[PDB]
């Protein structure tokens, strides 16, 4: 018997079984209608998204159109993997901080819908740790709906340092839709959505001195880049691949108030015992599709180390594959014996109903 | 975001301490280990925990991940067992292998109780503490193959 690892996304599902060294199912998130006024999923309404309108059941970490996301689990497990899900035990992932009624409402329809033998909920940043071979550290995580900071010690998350955040990839995505227009370049349909995401994953970097980069754009054409465009047209972008993600140090970008990653990190680290803020200084783990922006790792560097004091070392762990870490941390532990001694299985959700899943999933 | 009704308002709880202490209870790796003092040693192959002989004590495989558990008499009292746990990273061992000894060093303190100190130690990055554990270290080429399928 094997486990299936799902790590549902905001924007994108990483399913596959545990064992595997990368999810063999990776998807986007969404449901496709048709954009005039029955239904896609995930690359088949990507396919169509010509026709359609696409809509995201997850938004910011929480599932808000239960109906959708049932369309989601069911293309995962009939479709993409082709398997039977009562062959499988199946483990979930989730932000945190999350309220208890979305894993209440997972575990509903993860027994009662697919009738899976058992499963767990697991909380994504842990994972990530794990696949980066530590115990201690601080993971900065940030997707496409969520960016959060789970401070680690000895395999224990200390919660009430965990600090989360509503800015994440799909902010930035729409903060690129919204800049390209300055240069007479209009995106603004669903669709033409995932033309920019794509131009952001593609071409955009942080920049370890923003304003250098700033006045280095417009002194000259040497960071400018050319982007073909699926008509022909070469559009040709400039400071807004570096202004994109400078967002996420300087939310005041779209207009929040918020701290910035460094900032949050810093504060995260700042709420843990003295003592073993030295061990998270130097394991900050990143993890997650909106930190592969090439820079990142060196603007963290800089940033958290104008924060903290002169005399700690100070290391950010930018693993190669941390599109995927939360999904391989998923594959690893659910190889282990003892880790799905802990899962609920069908008899206990028979017996105990939702609420059994916050006495078994820490 | 706060933690009253959420996902994590059981964490750091007693609850979670007995749920994890339980999952220990089921690694045979275990049972027995930290009685006396010494030094016990496991290899993770294939996701299991894999006794190391004696005989081999302080050679490690570069390509493997290890658990080394050293049971000592701490100062305040010379009757009783005190724990390090350390996990040893060979420069070359695979993502599982890591993630497994990482995940398990964590298993075998909730097993403990808690008391075990726990150190992650590289190859080259290795502490004054588990250095001393050898008085030695003698790296070997090769190790046990990963307990990961690759994807194509
Ligand atoms: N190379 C890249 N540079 C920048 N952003 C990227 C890159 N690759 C992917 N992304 C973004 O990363 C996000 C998807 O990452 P992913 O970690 O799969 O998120 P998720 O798990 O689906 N969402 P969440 O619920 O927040 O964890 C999207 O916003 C992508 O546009
Ligand atoms: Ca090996
Ligand atoms: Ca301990
Ligand atoms: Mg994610």
């Amino acid at each position: 018997t094997t486990a299936l690892v799902c790590d549902n996304g905001s924007g994108l599902v990483k399913a596959g079984f545990a064992g595997d060294d990368a999810p063999r199912a990776v998807f986007p998130s969404i449901v496709g209608r048709p954009r005039h006024q029955d239904s896609y999923v995930g690359d088949e309404a990507q396919s169509k998204r010509g026709i359609l309108t696409l809509k995201y059941p997850i938004e910011h970490g929480i599932i808000t159109n239960w109906d959708d996301m049932e369309k989601i689990w069911h293309h995962t497990f009939y479709n993409e993997l082709r398997v039977a899900p009562e062959e499988h035990p199946t483990l979930l992932t989730e932000a945190p901080l999350n309220p208890k009624a979305n894993r209440e409402k997972m575990t509903q329809i993860m027994f009662e819908t697919f009738n899976v033998p058992a499963m767990y909920v697991a909380i994504a940043a842990v994972l990530s740790l794990y696949a980066s071979g530590r115990t201690t550290g601080i993971v900065l995580d940030s997707g496409d709906g969520v960016t959060h900071n789970v401070p680690i010690y000895e395999g224990y998350a200390l919660p009430h340092a965990i600090m989360r955040l509503d800015l994440a990839g799909r902010d930035l995505t729409d903060y690129l839709m919204k800049i390209l227009t300055e240069r007479g370049y209009s995106f603004v349909t669903t669709a033409e959505r995932e033309i920019v995401r794509d131009i952001k994953e593609k071409l955009c970097y942080v920049a370890l001195d923003f304003e250098n980069e700033m006045a280095t754009a417009a002194s000259s054409s040497s960071l400018e880049k050319s982007y073909e465009l699926p008509d022909g047209q070469v559009i040709t972008i400039g400071n807004e691949r570096f202004r994109c993600p400078e967002t996420l140090f300087q939310p005041s970008f779209i207009g929040m108030e918020s701290a910035g990653i460094h900032e949050t990190t810093y504060n995260s680290i700042m709420k843990c015992d003295i003592d073993i803020r030295k061990d998270l200084y130097a394991n900050n783990v990143l993890s997650g599709g909106t930190t592969m922006y090439p820079g990142i790792a060196d603007r963290m560097q800089k940033e958290i180390t104008a924060l903290a004091p002169s005399t700690m070392k100070i290391k950010i762990i930018a693993p190669p594959e941390r599109k995927y870490s939360v999904w391989i941390g998923g594959s690893i532990l659910a190889s282990l014996s003892t880790f799905q001694q802990m899962w609920i299985s069908k008899q206990e959700y028979d017996e105990a109903g939702p609420s059994i899943v916050h006495r078994k999933c820490f | 975001y706060n933690i009253a009704d959420s996902n994590i308002a059981n964490l750091g709880t007693e609850l979670e301490k007995k749920v994890k202490l339980e999952a220990s209870q089921h690694e045979d790796a275990w049972k027995g280990a930290g009685k006396q003092v010494g030094v016990e040693i496991w290899r993770i192959q294939q996701f299991k925990v894999v006794p190391v002989p004696k005989k081999h004590h302080g050679s490690f495989y570069t390509g493997d991940s290890y658990i080394v558990l050293s049971t000592y008499h701490p100062k305040t009292n010379p009757d009783k067992l005190a724990y390090d746990v350390h996990f040893w990273l060979g420069a070359f061992t695979t993502q599982d292998e890591a993630g497994t000894a990482a995940y398990k060093t964590v298993e075998l303190d909730d097993y403990l109780g808690g008391l075990p100190v726990q150190y992650r130690e590289v190859q080259g990055y290795e502490s004054e503490r588990f250095l001393s554990l050898f008085p030695g270290l003698r790296i070997l080429d090769g190790g046990v193959e990963t307990g990961f399928h690759h994807v194509e």
